RNA sequence: GGUCUUGUAGCUCAGUCGGUAGAGCAACGGUCUGAAGAACCGUGUGUCGGCAGUUCGAUUCUGCCCGAGACCACCA
RNA sequence: UUUGGUGCCCAUGUCGCUGUGGAAACACCUGGUUCCAUUUCGAACCCAGCAGUUAAGCACAGUGGAGCCGAAUGUAGCUGCAGUGAGAAUAGGAAAGCACCAAGC
RNA sequence: CGGUCGCCUCCUAAAAGGUAACGGAGGCGUACAAAGGUACCUUCAGUACGGUUGGAAAUCGUAUGUAGAGUGUAAUGGUGUAAGGGUGCUUGACUGUGAGACAUACAGGUCGAACAGGUGAGAAAUCAGGUCAUAGUGAUCCGGUGGUCCAGUAUGGAAUGG
RNA sequence: UGGAGGUAAAGCUACUGAAUGUAUGAUGGCGCCACCUAGGCGUACUGAAUACAAUUAAACUCUGAAUGCCAUUUAUUUUA
């Protein structure tokens, strides 16, 4: 009854990690440049 | 000149003044006050005259308090006109005074000075006044 | 006065049984109700009649 | 804003006001009440402010789907030869367990 | 999912951290609401349709359009002319959106140095001001004619802010 | 010497409808008779009494009539019809 | 003394019963000219008599005040 | 008698504050697959379940902080100079009460 | 000369009702296929704090807040679980009546139990004969239109009437 | 005996206006600096809101009589 979002995976470009819970899965296993554990506030 | 800034209605009915001084019955701020012994309508002009008299005979030593205030309006049909055809315009405000209301009171100055100041003021008001000292 | 009234009419016996009110200017759609028609002795769809 | 039970109490107050205002006859109401564990019912008669009969899942039953609280209270009422009541949904909605109870009550000679 | 780690460690470690002796005296995050306040649609900026589209794309939760609770003469808004947009999300979508935000969106901001200095309402709630829609991965270069941000909230199951600080810190939120 | 007057502008008033209390306590009444005529429910309906479109109280059955107070600070009023001991 | 009318840009006059201030010249700049006029190009200014209400933003719709204008006022 | 539920009343029935407890119940609470439901959503409603819970609600004790109630006396108004009796202020009271049903007592 | 001529709300109106003046204040000659009927769901305005666009005041979130909010509309009364707000279905904004009362000089005006027919909402109880209530109105006479289990100047029609 | 009622009165932190003194004073007037755009010092003064004490009203009411009114009982009287 809506946009069929699914467990879309992620790809960290620097943290070498991934995230896959649920998102817009039109581009499943998508790449992210700014990694989660890369920002100065998060790490630094 | 004491006067309300603005009101709801411009032509209120007359307010009676034959009672036993609802409110303002006792002195509250000074050690000597002026008390009437016959209720009557006293307008703003007499109020200002008494105020300026007390101020002029007081000096830069004490204070004076005014209790009453001309809230009620009053109408007066113009000159040279038959009656009927509506109600006249408002001309002068007036403070209703029931018999036995403290209305003027001063403090912080010699005792004979209160006596002389209040007696000086009382001769401007139509009502028969009376000197009253603050209770203990 | 304003002539805001209007008359409802049956579509089977074609009587003018009912009368009602309606602002032509706002809703110009002709009323299509279904009330009790005495002559037909049942509930019949009524339409506006000029 | 409320505690998921205060709303139920307010709704029940609304409905009991409705019956107490509309019931020209003296038909005994049938107040069903819904708990997260199980269900219970009492037959409140107005103009007297008493309970004529009552029933509950606490007649040696488990949690509720157990419509026997309809049949037993129907038995009590028909023994008291009333068999005509106004239903009351408490603060709940007429559905599910309440609907099953009401159908069980109706099928055994209640008039509602 | 975040709940995995949440009732894996965080619940009991906060339980032991503060003197509770009650497993669920620990704060629980209740909900997040979404707002953007589309005022440029006085009568027509875009019929808000595109903004509704990205707010639908960010999360399968259907956006709801709000009505003007009053009327303002300064603007062309008078008792209606629906403006704004609200999205309330809970359950698993709540935690999914929370991780997606805190691990993708804010690090992708221009300069996410820190926050949470005083943004609490004072009753255990917090709001983040989002600057632009293009910040989030669930959006294309094409978007509404203008670039608008978001308004999010974090409401806890408590009112005193000490355990609010404790919970937000314990989930690695930037301060 | 006469002068000019006029423009009273305030010489209108409406008919006074006789709203009030048509039935006091201890009165025999038969169904249909109206107890209280008012504008707005200054007197709520109790038991065995009705409320018309015009908010005119009227009994539904035959018996004595009783007034009674209630409400937050004993300010609201019910009027009700008590049956005979038949 | 009463009953109406009007008050808008610098001036003189216009503005769907609600979402709106418009001309001509006056003032500025440039062009022409020995210079000044005249002439040609661009320009510029507008909060609607002052105080109060209805109002979905009142110059606009009503009330009070101010100012002026008008046909008129002691028996006839 | 305790607890739960309900009704009648309407703050002397409130709003708080500090503690005590959950046997049965009462609630949170666990999930949305089923009926049903969200301007959207198991928030609420509705399902089917009791792993944990005294946290909150709930109840019991204390608390007079705010709010509510308020004597007697005197006085204002009346109504033929005696009765009539206010309002305001004050001592003070006040941590609801009344009933039926169900389990344990 | 000016102003007014009917109806509605308040005050004068002296705690039942009624009560005049060229007395004091305001409106009306309506509006609504939903602002009705019904079932269900829900409950203020303002303030404080937090939040980009966005400002004193948009939206949102959390508390406080006994109503200062709302009710198409002048005034009054009433109304916080409502008479206020939303959703689904719908035309009872029905037919024939009407015991009994209200105010009355008359003409007129108002409320209304209850019965029958046939409906709508609701599981049912029940509710629905317009709207929270009070203004939104004009007598006959004359003529015009629709229907018509009526008459038709000797009879059959028709004109013409009821 | 019961009841309806909002007048006399009274009160105004019990609401709508008007309004007195005191205390803290938002705001602004003034001067003031430094700032060309954000603010700071006192502010002869205007004075928000709160607190204490005192007021006023046909069209103000948290309140509030007696008389009067309606009904009823007892007792008496008259055929109105
Ligand atoms: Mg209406
Ligand atoms: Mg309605
Ligand atoms: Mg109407
Ligand atoms: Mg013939
Ligand atoms: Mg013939
Ligand atoms: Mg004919
Ligand atoms: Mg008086
Ligand atoms: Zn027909």
């Amino acid at each position: 009854f809506h946009f069929p979002s699914q467990s879309v995976s992620f790809k960290c470009a620097s943290c070498s990690n991934s995230f896959t819970i649920e998102s817009t899965l039109k581009q499943k296993e998508i790449t992210i440049d700014i990694c989660g554990k890369c920002h100065p506030f998060y790490i630094g | 000149m004491l006067q309300p800034k603005r009101t709801k209605y411009r032509k209120p009915h007359n307010v009676s003044y034959e009672g036993k001084a609802k409110g303002n019955s006792y002195v509250a701020f000074g050690e000597y006050g002026l008390v009437a012994t016959k209720g009557n309508w006293i307008d703003a002009r007499a109020i200002e005259s008494a105020r300026i008299a007390i101020s002029k005979c007081l000096g830069k030593t004490g204070k004076m308090w005014i209790r009453i205030f001309p809230h009620m309006s009053k109408t007066k049909k113009p000159l040279e006109v038959r009656m009927g055809s509506g109600k006249g315009n408002p001309e002068f405000w007036v403070a209703v005074v029931k018999q036995g209301t403290v209305m003027f009171e001063v403090a912080n100055i010699p005792e004979s000075q209160m006596i002389k100041a209040l007696t000086r003021a009382g001769h401007k008001l139509p009502v028969t006044w009376k000197i009253l000292k603050r209770e203990e | 006065a304003v002539k805001r009234s209007t008359r409802l009419g049956c579509n089977d016996c074609r009587e003018i049984n009912y009368l009602t009110f309606k602002n032509v200017k706002k809703n110009p759609e002709k009323l299509a109700l279904n009330k009790f028609c005495s002559r037909c002795r049942k509930v019949v769809v009524h339409k506006e009649v000029k | 804003m409320k505690t998921r039970t205060e709303q139920r109490r307010l709704r029940h107050k609304r409905i009991v006001k409705k019956i107490r205002a509309t019931n020209h006859d003296n038909r005994v109401v049938l107040m069903v009440i819904k708990s997260l564990n199980h269900i219970s019912v009492q037959a409140w008669d107005f103009s007297q402010n008493i309970v004529l009969a009552s029933s509950s899942s606490l007649a040696l039953k488990l949690k509720n789907n157990a419509k026997l609280v309809g049949q037993d209270i129907a038995d009590k009422l028909v023994k008291l030869k009333l068999t005509n009541v106004v239903f009351d949904t408490g603060g709940s909605k007429y559905h599910g367990r309440i609907a099953a109870l009401a159908e069980a009550a109706r099928e055994r000679g209640l008039n509602f | 999912n975040l709940k995995a780690h949440y009732q894996k460690t965080i619940a009991k470690e906060l339980q032991k951290s503060f003197a509770f002796s009650s497993i669920m005296q620990v704060p629980r995050l209740e909900k997040i609401v979404i707002n953007m306040g589309v005022g440029d649609a006085i009568r027509d900026s875009k019929f808000l349709e595109s903004a509704l589209n990205e707010l639908h794309l960010i999360s399968g939760q259907k956006p709801v359009a709000t009505k003007a609770k009053n009327a303002i003469s300064t603007y062309k808004l008078r008792a209606g002319q629906l403006i704004g947009c609200k999205v309330t999300l809970r359950g698993e979508r709540m935690w999914a959106f929370l991780e997606k935000l805190i691990y993708v969106a804010l690090p992708r901001v221009r300069d996410f140095r820190g926050l949470s200095l005083k943004s609490f309402d004072g009753r255990g709630n917090y709001t983040i001001g989002i600057k632009e829609q293009i910040i989030f991965p669930e959006i294309v270069y094409d978007d509404i004619k203008r670039i608008r941000g978001f308004d999010v909230t974090l409401v806890t199951s408590t009112n005193k802010d000490s355990e609010a600080l404790a919970l937000l810190r314990a989930l690695n939120l930037p301060l | 010497s006469k002068k000019g007057v006029g423009s009273t502008k305030n010489g209108r008033d409406s008919h006074a409808k006789r709203l009030g209390a048509k039935k006091a306590d201890g009165q025999m009444i038969r169904t249909g008779q109206i107890i209280y005529r008012q504008r707005g429910t200054r007197v709520y309906p109790g038991v065995n009494v009705g409320l018309g479109s015009d908010d005119t109280l009227f009994a539904l059955s035959d018996g004595l009539v009783k007034y009674q107070k209630f409400g937050p600070k004993q300010g609201k009023t019910r009027v009700s019809v008590v049956k005979h001991k038949l």
